[PDB]
DNA sequence: AGACTTGTACTGGAACTCACGTGAACGAATGTTT
DNA sequence: AAACATTCGTTCACGTGAGTTCCAGTACAAGTCTGGTC
């Protein structure tokens, strides 16, 4: 359980109370793909850069 | 597919005269055109558009070479919006002191679309007119007006300052109280509900709307947005029985069709800026790897296990797209609508030609609506989309009747969270005058009214038809920057706030019950 | 030795006989670039 | 008025903290239990984190549920379902209506 | 708790996936 | 003196989620060519 | 009149960046245990 964020319901500019989001139903994805040295077989580190 | 789209102005003096308290009919008119036109240039929408403007000093129009059709002039030609037309609009277009019919204007407005549509073949021709009806008209062409409407089967729209204390432009209100309308007014009310009617039917007396309406409906774009398109298939509820579907994505989450490009500051180019990613090991020479020499892997629990593209092709699960199998009928109370999952509804009707499949069709949503069930069914887009469980329930109305489908959730996509009661808590447990007090605030602020006591309610705050400010905030600025490039970007206009705020009624009747909650609850931050 | 140089050579299934660390630091000995996941410059895979 | 077919994002559960603000516990257990008592949902703007376009939504309160073996299965608090916009629906075309023999 | 599952503790133990099962 | 344990605070990394962007399968409709 | 392509237009899957919650690791102050000599 990990509440999505904790916001603060408004009912006006003075009357305000905290709430906690959560997701009851949330898709199901497959776990990322992670790049790997074709030689070595180890996590290689991807950086990007603008010039 | 493209349109021609009209837009009838009346420039007159009797416009430019602002009501004290209340925006000038003028203003709220420029903002409506304005509206439509920006989101018809920064939509990127193959449409032509053309403004005929009438009440002003001067004329220029084809049929204008005689005494007739005076004031009458053409500020465009059918054409492909530009930024020239918002130019023109916003900065150099005032109201003009002579005072012309709208009759006139509604002829010269045919005539051009005729002469212009002769070299390109439109699908649909559009009119819409912006009128106070304050002007004398001459009614012995209504007969010939009515049948080249008739005859050229082209869409007509109007839009009056007012529709059929303090002011706020679309407040969710009255915009124009009705005291003060004179009869020249009435008049011209009476021969357009007439007209709208004649060409329309019933069902025209919803076609004619206000500019304060007009501003947070998304009715200008009513009769110029193209149909979805359709999606075959064939509901199969076994191996023997078939019906031929179209499907069409009833609600779609609305987002912005344009990306962002990254430009030098120096040069105003794309060309010069380029991204490239570079590889590096996990080591102190921070060695570099190029493209073919890396490969796909996945963790399984601090251990790494490699898995290549064509690895995972040859063991991605293989099935066949375009299904529509129906895997069994479920009561409807089984099926929560908190349990919908997807981020699209689907709307199922029959095919387009034969008649077989609408009828049986017909009797399968009869059949669920009366025996009160859902078919549980498996969507598949195409062969590459991954195969998902949904419901399909019926939806009748008594113009058409069709299967709206949702997605369902999967055995791992629910949270299984455990929370604690608040009903059974000594703590937490409101007394007798915390209930009233929130009785009383729930009362006040009703959102909803009952219809005359006719087993019907209606909504004082409709959202579903109030449009995303996001749009019409990015349109402004965009239109402000590339008018001014050196202003900063304005601020959110006021009828935006008013579209998005309740009616002033529901927080006149809840300022006093909001204040009683408030001394009665104790609030400490902590 | 000098002639088992420069070639690149992929073991993924060991016998029981040797297991594959030990056919890796065997192969290694000669001199052997050693690859785990095959590419388009790979003599074989193992 | 909620219709059921205007499904536009999967709904979100909304429960009090207290961590924040104390007192709130109580005054989200009436609301909820007179809203439950009134069958009448709230509509609140919502903006999850900051520049992002408001979105207008539904507060349905939520009764606390238990299976037969006294396990909790509908937690109580609040279902926060999306209200789509106008430009979020869309135009079907027109189709006559025809009717099956019973 | 009943019905708490002995693989992860604080998650109730979900039930095996059965599908499609016409009644009587 | 010194070193280790306890607490307190404080921060940065990991996991989760959503929004934006892009690539590319593919499915069908339509236009053109034989 | 039929077949192909093309096109094209769409839509779904996949990848990358920014915000939020949670927890591991680190710095500093104090308590606690221990050493020796006059």
């Amino acid at each position: 359980k990990r509440a999505l964020s904790r916001l603060k319901l408004k009912l006006n500019k003075d009357i305000v109370i905290s709430v906690g989001i959560y997701n009851l139903v949330q898709k199901a994805l497959k776990p990322p793909p992670i790049k790997l040295y074709r030689e070595t077989n180890e996590p290689v580190k991807t950086k990007t850069r603008t010039f | 597919n493209k349109a021609a789209v009209v837009l009838c102005m009346d420039v007159g003096f009797t416009m430019s005269n602002s009501i004290p308290g209340i925006e000038s009919p003028f203003e709220q008119a420029k903002k409506v055109i304005t509206m439509f036109v920006q989101r018809q240039v920064f939509a990127e929408n193959k449409d032509e558009i053309a403004l005929v403007l009438f009440g002003t000093d001067g004329t220029d129009n084809p049929l204008s070479g005689g005494d007739q059709y005076q004031n009458i002039t053409v500020h465009r030609h059918l054409m492909l919006p530009d930024f020239d037309l918002l130019e023109d609009i916003e900065s150099k277009i005032q109201p003009g002191s002579q005072q012309a019919d709208f009759l006139d204007a509604l002829i010269v407005s045919m005539d051009v679309i005729q002469h212009e549509t002769i070299g390109k073949k439109f699908e649909k021709r559009h009119i819409e007119i912006f009128t106070d009806l304050s002007s004398r008209f001459s009614k012995s062409q209504l007969d010939i007006i009515i049948h080249s409407l008739k005859k050229c089967d082209i869409s007509l729209q109007f839009f009056l300052p007012f529709s059929l204390g303090p002011f706020r432009l679309g407040g969710h209100g009255p915009s124009f109280p009705l005291k003060g309308i004179t009869e020249q007014q009435k008049e011209g009310l009476e021969i357009v509900k007439m007209v709208m009617i004649s060409l329309e039917g019933e069902d025209g007396l919803d076609e004619i709307y206000s500019f304060s309406e007009s501003l947070r409906k998304l009715c200008v774009f009513k009769k110029i947005e193209r149909h979805s398109i359709h999606w075959p298939c064939r509901l199969t509820i076994g191996s023997n029985l078939s019906i031929r579907i179209a499907a069409y994505k009833s609600i779609l989450q609305e987002r912005v069709k344009k990306t962002w490009t990254v430009v030098d500051a120096k040069t105003l180019k794309k060309e010069d800026i380029q991204k490239e990613t570079v590889y590096c090991l996990n080591d102190d020479d921070e060695t570099e790897v190029l493209k073919e020499d890396i490969i796909q892997g996945f963790r399984y629990g601090s251990d790494i296990v490699p898995f290549s593209k064509v690895d995972e092709e040859q063991m991605k699960y293989k099935s066949e797209g375009k299904c529509f199998s129906v895997l069994g009928f479920c009561k409807s109370s089984q099926v929560q609508r908190r349990f919908f999952m997807g981020n699209q509804v689907l709307k199922v009707f029959a095919a387009r030609d034969d008649e077989a499949a609408a009828v049986a069709l017909s009797s399968l949503i009869h059949a669920l609506d009366d025996l009160d069930m859902v078919a549980i069914v498996r969507y598949a887009y195409d062969k590459r989309a991954n195969p998902q469980v949904g419901v399909a329930f019926p939806h009748i109305k008594h113009n058409y009747e069709c299967l709206v489908y949702v997605q369902l959730p999967f055995m791992e996509d629910l949270r299984q969270y455990m929370f604690s009661s608040l009903k059974n808590s000594k703590k937490y447990a409101p007394t007798e005058a915390q209930l009233n007090a929130v009785d009383a605030l729930i009362d006040s602020m009703s959102l909803a009214k009952k219809d005359e006591k006719t087993d019907t309610l209606e909504d004082l705050f409709p959202t579903t038809k109030i449009p995303n400010p996001r749009f019409q905030r990015l349109f402004q600025c965009l239109l402000h920057r590339a008018l001014h490039p050196r202003e900063p970007l304005p601020p959110i206009q006021q009828h935006i706030w008013n579209m998005l705020n309740p009616p002033a009624e529901v927080t006149t009747k809840s300022q006093i019950p909001l204040s009683k909650i408030k001394t009665l609850f104790p609030l400490i931050e902590a | 030795s000098n002639i088992f140089e420069d070639v690149e050579f992929c073991v993924m299934s060991g016998t029981d006989s040797q297991p594959k660390p030990d056919l890796e630091n065997r192969i290694a000995e000669f001199g052997g670039y050693i690859v785990q996941n095959p590419g388009p410059d790979t003599y074989c895979v193992i | 008025l909620l219709k059921k077919h205007h499904y536009l994002r999967p709904s979100l559960f909304v429960y009090p903290e207290e961590s924040l603000v104390i007192g709130s516990s109580t005054l989200f257990s009436a609301l909820l239990i007179k809203c439950l008592e009134k069958e009448v949902a709230a509509l609140c703007r919502y903006t999850p984190r900051r520049n992002i376009p408001p979105y207008f939504v539904a507060l349905v309160p939520q009764e606390e549920e238990l299976d037969d073996q006294k396990i909790q299965v509908t937690p109580p608090g609040f279902q926060l379902v999306f209200l789509p916009f106008a430009d979020d629906k869309r135009k079907m075309p027109f189709t006559e209506k025809i009717m099956a023999t019973p | 708790c009943p019905g708490e599952s002995l693989i992860n503790p604080g998650f109730k133990s979900k039930k095996p996936a059965g599908g499609v099962d016409f009644d009587e």
